[PDB]
């Protein structure tokens, strides 16, 4: 009964664990893309401003 | 009028005129060059001066050089005699097959259809391809996002769509390659002649080509889309046909825009895209609509930068799409051709109040059965394909049968795989899968539903398989 | 990591 | 004389605002009072923005600038083979002047769309990892993209070395001349470079255009164009040429300098809106001409240095979209032992088998498939607590094939030799051998066949594929060799 | 010719000359100051006006102040009379030891050696540092670069390299302190005097000093680098002697430029750096090289802004080195000093046909096991551990020991390591790591290698660590 | 003034980030081009020139000194900012405080790992050098081992001992406000820990042990503290005396 | 502000100044700043952001002639606290109450982040040792929970030491006991407005920290007033 129950709980555990991991990934990818766009926009703005002050 | 160049900075040329200052969007022909250099007015600096964007290299230009105002925007040769010809942005023939003997000329810049011209009914363009018409119906006079790299039969799907649409709608097609790689440009041309969508002997050319090679400046690549759209507009607004406009790709259309915008000295917005990103995209897309004459459906190849769908470029494009066709390599590897992913490819018109209740429910059933089977994919090689209940074993077989019944032999593949291409009408497409779901064919081998047209053919094939 | 198996029986074994 | 002459209004940061020259053409070369050359990039109403081709120390206000007349053009011919020249073709290797017989303009339009033909003739690099999984053809632009110290330049060099084979034979159709363009790199490296090529004797058919960091931005800007024209000569005259642009990133940086200083509107990363146009028109010049147009081909292998692997960066995006393939190099793979660190899983070639030797295609396909499956289960390997023989086998074939993709630097092997070693792994004559010993086996095996089995390697070429006989012969060799290896 | 200041903003001054407009790069002697203020002509704005950068403070200057054109660029005293003398940006003696009695001076601005003047000889330079000598060995006469953020050990490492190499060096050496802490300068000065490297009495000094610390205006920091370089260039060419060129920090050259950049009317480039970053770096770096006349083993400390190695400054410096020693803050935080990242440092002589096959095999083997461990780290990050096979648990243990065996107690950082300074010869370095790879010392605790000298010290320490 | 007059002064710049902002305004309003984060290109010089003024003069120059302690406020712990990096590359070390540690009871919330002194023991009395010495490198390894052993990773005697010492020392580093301890007192409390006489004590009890032990020596063994304050080093006798004090006291504490 | 100044000084009346929303003051500045012809600063805000905020805020203060209790609402644009607006305001307050959107989404109202809100009154010699100890004790456990949140988000709450499980449980009960039903939000809380005296607040958290309630459902501490209601609700839940 030990082996069975152990594989049962483990299977269900990892099952949901990978699911949670996947969600966490997508969330980070979204936050990443946000930071990515922000970065470009920031630098670019700094460039435009710096130029429009000569 | 005849103006004179007063400044040349990169692809930005400023021309001054004495009498008659040319309006914006107007074309200007520079005099004293071998290659026709067209300048497009896009600003009035003042003091009888206008700023233009060169359509080609400005190397060699000298201040004072005469520039003849065409008095009208960039015009291109329009008419049936453009089919099978590769046109330049400004209409000049680049296929070396002489001049396009046209009688009608049209400008690439034109206002979109008036509100009263807008069709209030949503129709479906029967492409005759099961995977499409069933799951992702192309909206007649709508934009479709073709998602796919290379080596996925993208070119074949294109050549098939053209052949089918013309053969089943009497509408010609136009291919506007924005940012075309000269290499791929030559290949496509010759590859099209083989498929017969373009002919050199008899006039069976059902496609017209417009190439905006990456060699040309931003202004040229940004306008080639319009040029192709104008060539298509002719058929709709004149012959009242249902034209098919291909734009490969749309991303390079936007990029060319940001570049031109940058050169003009406009302040870049988010991620460096031009401020007029909304308008530039809008005005062009708005011309692609269904009028009370004909229609223009555009299959635009999409490139999602940094795989970021929230990025301005794709974010804007999606705002004008009606359907999508995701060519997945994985599906192609499974031998399912066309490699159209039956779970990503979606359509907005796939609503009961548009494609009908029957079509909707049948399409839904197909998508659902496939999803269910996908869920079982895991259990299959884990617990064992036998522990599954009757229903589960039935969904597996049926889903596999449907999955295979999604493949359809294209006529373009006739001159290669040696198989007759099929044009499955929407009715038979619905009825076919409808029967599979009903399980009316639960007794025939799965292979029978592979690379077939109407379900009847699959039945006959089953008999041949014995 | 095998879910709540060890702890569960642990808080009963001792 | 505001017509053919002008006077420098201001000079600084390489920009000289010449006043006059009302008859200069855009991008025309001019000469300052100091004799220094310059290029009128900006034609403004009251001034001509000239970019100095040198230290503007020798330029002051009132400096009379006169029109030269001739535009930027560089000498081209076989008389440049084995010579190191600057961006303007001027010999910098000190071994006297080059026989400037023919001269071609640096700025020329790429060959037409019709004047080309489908790429077929294979461009054997010598690296089995490339020739098998990422084949390159003559008349294709393959991008070598990676971070610093990934091995970018090395991939190019070995490719140039391997050409010596054909260049030493009587196979005129296979002979491939090479041109290496250096932009931004230091002379120290360029020196070690030419020295290396000379040691390999590859220099006898290699032209080296150099534009180091000490060279003005415009020179570094022209270097790749001039080098291109030097190669187009061969292409047009039916000959086959290869050119590497190392690096286009450094060139873009130098070009941005000119634009920003000319006060031209800065875009993303401050790069001008025509930075794409810069590389596009350059890379598009590479092509495979049809028989009617000589039949030559100019293959380009540009190098782009990415920052932290951000391929979505402006310049990298630009070149990736203009090329027909990308060879990704990951430093991670390098330290892991994968040398070359060519990430096959991401590297691609839109040409593919189209420009691959039939013999290679045969073994290339199976390997590719096997490697794919491997990657699909790669993660499960390090956690193989309990796996089925099937998945285990996939990992077995995987690691072995990965070891076979390893190749020493400066040692490009022939296609027959490549297919030979691929045969060993693909057919599974290494699934049992420990991965660590695979690297040793490849060496001993290859060296063995190249010795007492030149006939077999040769037959493969003659038959153009692995014939049934040679398949049986190799079978007896690998099996007998295996036992001898583990005894 | 005589000019007058017409505008002063920051360290950028504009001078208008009535007649004879001074060429670019020329120096100008601002008349009417108790301190010698030199102005370097950088641009010719026009209207008989030129834009210059101040080599010192512009404070006190008045519009109309007369300025004389020296008629030549900033020249400094070069020769053996500079050894043991601390020189100013413009060659002035800031060591208080009177004037520098040189027979001839040299211009700081010069042209870079032609292609047909470079060398292709690569010889290993045993610095005595384990990580270095093993993975990224330096080349005798090759450009070297120490990358790192604020607080990793660049300066301590460059000082250590000086202690070892500069002392036992047959020839002269030059040290240029570009925009750094004057404190460090004073320390180095007195420390070298103690080591007799700089004799304030008899002429036996080998190290020549040049400084322009963080207290100096952008103009001074932007040139001190050239000043020190010119000094080394002389000893290289007109002497044909092996010259050592230590620069810390070279990044300050680029930073100084970005400051005045805006005042010079330039449009900001990526990350706000001047659009002439690459070229400016090239014109300078290219002068710092070994020619067929003399060899210069240059060691430059390159700062990395916000540790972002993709920053246009350090990113562009990489391509001007033959050996790169990247310092990681992570490794520094762990406690492994020097904080050299074994998976981000490389050398041009790391070819098996240069440093030898055995050496190459050991170096690569060490790098590999470390990389493998790095890959296993994130794998067990939050997933237990008891699942890895014997091989994995073996690689982890070994890699960690090797990691801790990379740390070597530096004599310079004795007051930071609380240990005696140790130096390990290349042979022992290869020996030890090769043995650890073989797993011979798999019967010793990880801490037995943490901050030690030869493997002998690790073994001895192991037995010593009985409790 | 004090510095160049043989006297020794101390100056705190709270807050340098606010000064920079003000300077940015001044510069921008002067129409001078906005740089990275709008900050002027000479923001670095703005702080370098300032901090560099602080120094230790040699005897010939009066031997005075000016110790500067600049304050910088980081936003969301992002040290990748323009000003934060600048100042960090000018000072001879930094002391980074984290709110996380503060709430976790680590007060001062000094993050040992992100703090260094580019002077070291050359600013500590021999006494402090004898106790502190290499405790920093120790804590570093300790934190690494603890992070790697955030579970039962079959810890052997060595690793466990390291962890024990670490936790003990961490508690001893906690200190309240307005209660500056004397160097000798610090040496005593740090002694008990580093020498490991508290290794067999519950960390929570250490909190009180410090105060108890402190009062114990300040009251009776004031002579020991007095000697250390004079000799500036722990003599052999002082070491033996401290040993007997801590062992017996601690023993009685664990009654 | 001027209106308050009068009562404060000219009448010595204890003035209560409530401003909503003060952030708008800075926002309006950016709008006109562009038109004023100034060079934009970070995030395009007016370069005089710091000074403007200063001259204004410094006028809203208690003088020896009068006291003013000011409660200014500060809108955080794009929830970015690092934004030049809120970030510059922080140093002008003696007590800060940072509302967390995440906490709000967790139904916990008032959505105050217990590890971000600060006050210069939190000193043993002022609010008392008992108050300080309990305050820090609560903040500590909550802080120790946040660190565990990572492992919890992946390997659930199974791979936790029984000790950690205890901290998590108590932390969640405290976390919820911090939520208090507002009368002005009864239409949303669906609970009568409850007010809790400082003495009861301190006691309530002391007991929970002591683990005296390690057996009552966490929900019993959600939307309650004095700790009494928590137990009472627990009983009703059974
Ligand atoms: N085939 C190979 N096998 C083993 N090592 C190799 C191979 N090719 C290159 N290397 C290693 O990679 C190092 C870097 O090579 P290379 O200089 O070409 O990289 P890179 O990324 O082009 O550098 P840079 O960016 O500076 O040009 C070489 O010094 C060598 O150690
Ligand atoms: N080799 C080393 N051994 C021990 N500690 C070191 C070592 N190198 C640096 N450190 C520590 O790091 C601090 C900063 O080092 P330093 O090199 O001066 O900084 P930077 O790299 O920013 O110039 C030193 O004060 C010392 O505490
Ligand atoms: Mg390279
Ligand atoms: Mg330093």
């Amino acid at each position: 009964e030990s082996t069975t129950s152990e594989q049962s709980a483990r299977m269900t555990a990892m099952d949901n664990a990978s699911k949670n991991a996947s969600e966490m990934i997508d969330k980070l990818t979204l936050t990443f893309n946000r930071t990515r766009q922000a970065v470009i926009t920031k630098e670019l703005i700094e460039i435009i401003s710096g130029a429009a002050a000569l | 009028t005849t103006g004179r160049i007063v400044a040349v900075i990169g692809a930005v040329v400023d021309v001054q005129f004495d009498e008659g200052l040319p309006p914006i969007l107007n074309a200007l022909e520079v005099q004293g060059r071998e290659t026709r250099l067209v300048l497009e007015v896009a600003q009035h600096l003042g003091e009888s001066t206008v700023r233009t964007i060169a359509m080609d290299g400005t190397e060699g230009l000298v201040r004072g050089q005469k520039v003849l105002d065409s008095g009208a925007p960039i015009r291109i040769p329009v008419g049936p005699e453009t089919l099978g010809r590769i046109m330049n942005v400004i209409g000049e023939p680049i296929d070396e097959r002489g001049p396009i003997k046209t009688k009608q000329f049209a400008a690439i810049h034109a206002e979109a259809p008036e509100f009263v011209e807008m069709s209030v009914e949503q129709e479906i363009l029967v492409t005759g391809i099961k995977v499409v018409d069933l799951l992702a119906p192309y909206a007649k006079g709508g934009k479709i996002g073709l998602f796919g790299g290379a080596g996925v039969g993208k070119t074949v799907l294109i050549m098939e769509l053209i052949n089918n649409v013309a053969k089943a709608h009497g509408g010609y097609s136009v291919f506007a390659g924005v940012g075309e790689r000269t290499r791929e440009g030559n290949d496509l041309y010759h590859e099209m002649i083989e498929s017969g969508v373009i002919n050199l002997k008899d006039a069976t050319s059902k496609v017209a080509l417009v190439y905006g090679q990456m060699n040309e400046p931003p202004g040229a690549r940004a306008r080639v889309a319009l040029t192709g759209l104008t060539v298509a507009e002719y058929f709709r607004d004149q012959e009242g046909q249902d034209v098919l406009l291909f734009i490969d790709n749309i991303f390079r259309f936007t990029q060319a825009g940001s570049e031109v915008s940058a050169l003009l000295g406009r302040i870049p917005s988010a991620v460096g895209y031009q401020p007029t990103l909304a308008t530039d995209m809008g005005t062009m897309q708005e011309r692609i609509t269904t009028t009370k004459k004909g229609s223009i459906t555009s299959v635009q190849a999409i490139y999602v930068p940094a795989d970021d769908l929230t990025d301005p470029a794709p974010a804007t494009t999606f705002a004008h799409l009606d359907a999508t066709t995701v060519l997945s390599r994985a599906i192609a590897e499974l031998g399912i051709y066309p490699a159209v992913d039956p779970l990503d490819s979606t359509s907005r018109i796939m609503d009961p109040n548009i494609v009908g209740s029957e079509h909707y429910d049948v399409a839904r059933g197909v998508q659902k059965i496939l999803q269910d089977y996908k869920s079982l994919q895991d259990i299959i090689a884990i617990l064992g394909m036998d522990e599954l209940s009757e229903e589960d074993k039935l969904t597996v077989s049926r889903a596999r049968k449907i999955q295979r019944f999604l493949s359809q032999p294209f006529q373009v593949a006739e001159v290669f795989t040696g198989h007759l291409g099929k044009l499955v009408p929407l009715k038979e497409t619905i009825k076919g899968f409808q029967q599979i779901l009903a399980g009316e064919y639960d007794h025939l081998p799965e292979q029978a539903f592979y690379m077939v047209g109407p379900i009847e053919e699959a039945v006959a094939k089953a008999d041949k398989l014995a | 990591l095998c879910g709540a198996i060890h702890s569960s029986v642990a808080k009963q074994m001792k | 004389d505001l017509e053919e002459t002008g006077r420098v209004l201001s000079i600084g940061d390489g920009i000289a605002r010449v006043h006059g020259l009302r008859n200069v053409q855009a991008e025309e070369m001019v000469e300052f009072s100091s004799g220094l050359k310059g290029m009128s990039l900006n034609l403004e109403p009251d001034n001509v923005g000239v970019v100095v081709f040198g230290n503007d120390k020798l330029i002051k206000e009132g400096d009379i600038v006169k029109r030269t007349g001739a535009i930027v053009d560089v000498p081209v011919g076989e008389e440049l083979l084995g010579r190191v020249v600057d961006a303007l073709g001027n010999a910098i290797d000190g071994k006297g002047p080059i026989g400037s017989k023919a001269r071609r303009r640096v700025g020329l339009k790429a060959p037409g769309i019709i004047p080309r033909i489908s790429v077929r003739e294979p461009m054997q690099t010598g690296i089995k990892a490339v020739d098998s999984l990422v084949p390159i053809g003559r008349g294709q632009r393959e991008l070598i993209i990676g971070d610093r110290q990934t091995g970018k330049t090395s991939i190019a060099i070995d490719t140039i070395i391997n050409q010596k084979r054909f260049n030493d034979g009587t196979d005129e159709k296979k002979k491939l001349y090479c041109i290496y363009v250096a932009i931004g790199q230091k002379r120290s490296t360029v020196a070690q470079l030419v020295k290396r090529l000379t040691d390999a004797d590859a220099m006898k058919y290699t032209i080296v255009v150099s534009a180091t960091a000490s060279d003005a931005a415009p020179l570094q800007y022209l270097a790749p164009y001039s080098g291109c024209s030097m190669g187009e000569y061969f292409r047009d005259n039916g000959k086959h040429a290869l050119i590497i642009y190392d690096d286009l990133s450094k060139q873009a940086v130098a070009y941005r300098q000119m634009s920003l200083l000319l006060r031209r509107p800065p875009g993303r990363e401050a790069y001008p809106g025509d930075v794409f146009y810069l590389h596009s028109r350059l890379l598009e010049r590479a092509a495979k001409m049809n028989d009617a147009f000589g039949g030559g081909s100019l293959t380009a292998l540009p190098v782009i240095e990415t920052q932290a692997g951000d391929v979505s960066a402006y310049i990298p995006t630009n070149v990736i979209s203009i090329t027909d393939g990308q060879i990704f190099l990951e430093t991670e793979l390098f330290y892991k032992g994968i040398r070359p660190a060519i990430n096959v899983g991401l590297s691609v070639s839109r040409v593919g088998s189209a420009a691959q030797t039939r013999a290679m295609k045969q073994v290339a396909g199976t390997m590719k498939l096997e490697l794919a499956q491997y990657r699909e289960v790669a993660a499960f390997a390090q956690f193989g607590s309990d796996l089925d023989a099937a998945t285990q086998q996939l990992l077995s074939r995987g690691v072995r094939l990965t070891e076979l993709l390893k190749q020493g630097q400066y040692s490009p092997m022939a296609i027959e030799e490549q297919v030979a070693v691929i045969y060993a792994g693909v057919r599974g004559y290494l699934d049992k051998l420990e991965p660590s010993k695979i690297t040793k086996f490849e060496n001993a095996f290859l060296s063995h066949v190249i010795s007492q089995h030149q006939a077999l390697l040769g037959k493969i070429r003659t038959d153009g594929k692995i014939s049934e006989e040679s398949d049986a012969k190799l079978k007896e060799i690998v099996t007998n060799f295996l036992a001898g290896f583990e005894a």
